[PDB]
């Protein structure tokens, strides 16, 4: 008690011009009008493209 | 530190590649005896 | 008052420092910020009391 | 009219958060550990019940 | 959070029992409102 504590904080947010900052992940090629999985940017969902 | 370790979920090494927390049971110190163990 | 940006962010570096007693969160559960990316990160350290 | 706004109505209600973080179901449990978004998604349940 | 600590965990099966607690056992009874603890099952009734 009443000794030097050391404190680190991280202050974040999420949607706002999402370009920066990412985690360790690799990338896949794009597909058309099929039935796919989402991982854009952070944003999951399943559907098809057009 | 238990934390990822006890408790379901949580995947922190030793909660990723070890014993794996399903939960009902009860969850009960090498401090001394052990100041001198595998690591998966 | 740190910004970060353009960061891998491999938050497995992190837990080999200092050992530490808090490591609590509000809104962001941890072991998940592998995922998840962000927009900026500010960064701030201090000694408050004992 | 009636059937339409009571449509409109019901539709609509799929963008209020009653008590979580997010309205929707993705973006909460990447966000969250499984023994913690299960008290977010009841209130979602039951608002939508 | 660099010293090791060991742990000791438990776990529980709550479906025959066989790790029951000191209790007492009594003798039955017939036909009557009566209480019962049959291994657990807490409850009242008559019993025939």
């Amino acid at each position: 008690g009443h000794q030097p504590y050391r404190v680190v904080v991280l202050s974040f947010e999420l949607l706002h011009a999402p370009a920066t900052v990412c985690g360790p992940k690799k990338s896949t090629n794009l597909v058309k009008n099929k039935c796919v999985n989402f991982n854009f940017n952070g944003l999951t969902g399943t559907g098809v493209l057009t | 530190n238990e934390v990822s370790q006890i408790a379901p979920g949580q995947t922190g090494n030793i909660a990723d590649y070890n014993y794996k927390l399903p939960f009902t049971g009860c969850v009960i110190n090498s401090n001394k005896l052990d100041s001198k163990y595998l690591y998966r | 008052r740190k910004r970060i940006s353009n960061c891998v962010a491999d938050y497995s570096v992190i837990y080999n420092f200092a050992p530490f007693f808090a490591f609590k969160c509000y809104g962001v559960s941890p072991t998940k910020l592998n995922d998840l990316c962000f927009t900026n990160v500010y960064a701030d350290s201090f000694v408050i009391r004992g | 009219n009636h059937n339409a706004q009571a449509l409109n109505t019901l539709v609509k209600q799929l963008s209020s958060k009653f008590g979580a973080i997010s309205s929707v179901l993705n973006d909460i449990l990447s966000r969250l550990d499984p023994p913690e978004a299960e008290v977010q998604i009841d209130r979602l349940i039951t608002g939508r019940l």
